[PDB]
RNA sequence: GUGGGAGAGGGUGGUGGAAUUCCCGGAGUAGCGGUGAAAUGCGCAGAUACCGGGAGGAACGCCGAUGGCGAAGGCAGCCACCUGGUCCACCCGUGACGCUGAGGCGCGAAAGCGUGGGGAGCAAACCGGAUUAGAUACCCGGGUAGUCCACGCCCUAAACGAUGCGCGCUAGGUCUCUGGGUCUCCUGGGGGCCGAAGCUAACGCGUUAAGCGCGCCGCCUGGGGAGUACGGCCGCAAGGC
């Protein structure tokens, strides 16, 4: 049984991005849409679209790669090197403003579900709110 | 086209040998054989010829490496 | 073997509405019929350990569905339990 | 082996690839036939003519 | 040759069709494998069952002796 | 009630009197056990591939019957009481799976 | 739910053939049997090899498969009956009814035990022969328990895929078993073999993952001492946890 949808979506993005596929399909929801919009605005993915697969509402994610490399293994450099899930079912992680982590000295991002919506760590610190720590991406 | 089509350029191998990573070039499958999209052949050919001409006019050296059975004579004659 | 006719009579007897074959009542009734037949069979044939697994799975399924129905709608649950004579 | 050697030394690769090949290892690719003497003849003759003319 | 090939249309489940079932036996009263018959797994299974049934009825021999060395 | 086939292999060395006698006996037992015949086929005498009851011959009777399942076993145990009947085979009526279509 | 499919899945009744052994009948003589070689052994009270008629017990030759079914341990002569799981198509009904699951309950090869039956073949222990510094062993001739059936115990294993279960995602090619379709070939499920990405200490695994993730359970923390001692629980006992 599918126990965690968000981990599913992140894993779908990861598995896709590594066999250098171009787009991917993930079941649609409001929360998933929020995470996708944050990813897109941050320039991590080319962008997301709402589509229908046999009636079922799906999200198509268009994925971003680097320039083609030279020499052996010329596969383009990844834009998403590493994407995790922090707070999983069976162990929920919540942090205050003081405890908001910094990812790769700011080169990466961390996504929060704060009381004022889904925000990056930067925006959450700026506003001065905390909440669930969803994922780290760099 | 109009030279490629008559030369049998757009004829590939059967479904038993096609490399998945090549799928982006295949037009359609006929009678158990794989047919190459000649259009994409056209754009790619234009690109490669542009590169070749630029390198040649710059004075670069190009090496021909074909060691099949039939390709030997053609490679020799063209390279010479 | 459970005949088509008996199955149909049970379905038409426990249907929520005419043309229903999937409600909790229908499923529980069919499970009850299967359990009855298998129970008597195992009562006769003692050393048939393989069919006992089928019986256990059937009983578990029936209990799960009954739990769901009781959680959702109590009146229907009590009506069904009294009608089928389960746990009594 | 030739292609791998060319990759290792940072040398551009031009190939007359067909269905049973990996396009990634080739920088500049000509998706066509590798059998069919006529196909080889056309492609190579055109390339050699372009070489000769643009000298 | 193959026994199925050297035959017309017939029904495998006929346990009394002796004049054809006699063909699917060796010189010794044994069922010929799929190498010698040339049938699918399903057909071969049905054929073996039918041969056994006919052998029970006494139409076919359980064992025989080859007249050779 | 289901559909079945019944095979009786009985003594070849029975004259007309004994043949009709045993025929009537088995038939009477047949309607006794709630059977219902659709057709009767007699194949006369055929050569066996091995001796049965010290004899190389046998008389074949074939009845496509229809009767309740639960009694079938009993029926068989009745058809085997006669000393003159050598073999009884009751087989559920299968389908003509046509080979080499 | 409706329409279908495959199978050594299980239980209960019956009946089919070819061996082995013993009894009897017909003949029929001088050795059979056994080994690397030989004896022990059976035979002149008629052995062995042949034919015929009986009795009884256990196992199912070809098909047979690198095959199928089951949650495992396991399951194949044939027929009937009573039943379990599973797959495909139609997407017809309900509306999240779900996954895992410490304890508990049940099943669990072989060997072993208890109460009865049965006993053809094989064969622990045992009795002889042979080989040999010695064989208390391997080889040979006999031979009880046991191996078989009913009920009741025992509960272990190299109980193995040495790989817990459920779900989703990530190139393909090939060989098979079994369904539906518009049948050149597409579309489900199962069993194998090469191999993308990836993983691994390596071997190797790789859509039936040992990859990328999630949920729950069970285990591990140097080798001996040691699955030992002790205490507890379960067993008629051996013994098991």
């Amino acid at each position: 049984m599918l126990t965690d949808p968000i981990a599913d979506m992140l894993t779908r993005i990861r598995n896709a991005t590594r066999v250098y596929k171009e787009s991917t399909d993930v079941p649609a929801s409001r929360f998933k849409e929020e995470i996708l919009r944050i990813l897109a605005r941050e320039g991590f993915i080319k962008g997301y679209e709402r589509v229908d697969v046999d009636g079922k509402p799906y999200l198509r994610v268009y994925l971003k790669y680097g320039p083609r490399r030279q020499g052996p293994d010329p596969r383009p450099e990844q834009v998403i090197h590493h994407i995790r899930r922090i707070s999983k079912p069976g162990r929920r992680v919540y942090v205050g403003v003081k405890e908001i982590p910094r990812v790769r000295r700011g080169l990466g991002i961390a996504i929060l579900s704060t009381s004022k919506g889904v925000l990056t760590d930067r925006e959450a610190r700026k506003l001065g709110v905390g909440g669930e720590l969803i994922c780290e991406v760099w | 086209v109009k030279e490629l089509l008559e030369a049998g350029v757009h004829f590939g191998h059967e479904r038993k040998r096609w490399n998945p990573k090549f799928a982006r070039y295949i037009y359609a499958e006929r009678n158990g054989i794989h047919i190459i999209d000649l259009q994409k052949t056209m754009e790619e050919l234009e690109r490669t010829f542009r590169f070749i001409e630029d390198l040649a006019m710059r004075g670069g050296t190009i090496l021909f490496v074909g060691t099949k059975k039939q390709a030997q004579d053609i490679v020799r004659m063209e390279a010479e | 073997p459970i005949t088509k006719e008996e199955k149909q009579k049970v379905i038409q007897e426990f249907a929520r509405f005419p043309g229903d074959t999937g409600s909790t009542e229908v499923q529980v009734a069919l499970l009850t019929l299967r359990i009855n037949r298998l129970s008597e069979h195992l009562k006769v044939h003692k050393k048939d350990h393989h069919s006992h697994r089928g019986l256990l799975m059937m009983v578990g399924q029936r209990r799960r569905l009954l739990r769901y129905l009781q959680r959702e709608d109590p009146e229907r649950y009590r009506a069904l339990i009294e009608k089928l004579g389960i746990r009594g | 082996i030739a292609v791998r050697e060319a990759r290792k030394l940072f040398i551009p690769v031009i190939a007359l690839a067909d269905t049973d090949s990996d396009p990634d290892l080739v920088d500049y690719i000509i998706p066509g036939n590798d059998d069919a003497i006529r196909s080889i003849q056309l492609i190579l003759s055109r390339a050699v003519d372009l070489i000769i003319q643009a000298r | 040759a193959k026994v199925k090939a050297t035959l017309g249309e017939f029904d495998l489940r006929d346990y009394r069709n002796v004049e054809v079932l006699k063909r699917f036996l060796s010189e010794t009263g044994k069922i010929l494998p799929r190498r010698r018959t040339g049938l699918s797994a399903k057909e071969q299974r049905i054929l073996a069952k039918t041969i056994k049934r006919a052998r029970i009825l006494g139409l076919l021999p359980f064992t025989e002796k080859l007249v050779r060395k | 009630m289901r559909r079945y086939e019944v095979n009786i292999v009985l003594n070849p060395n029975l004259d007309q009197s004994q043949l009709a006698l045993e025929k009537e006996i088995i038939q009477r037992a047949l309607e006794n056990y709630g059977a219902r015949v659709e057709k009767v086929e007699e194949l006369g005498l055929r050569r066996l591939a091995y001796p049965i009851a010290k004899d190389p011959q046998g008389y074949f009777l074939w009845y496509q019957v229809e009767m309740p399942e639960d009694r079938v076993n009993d029926l068989a145990r009745e058809l085997r009481i006669r000393d003159n009947v050598r073999r009884v085979m009751v087989v559920k009526s299968q389908e003509p799976f046509l080979a080499n279509a």
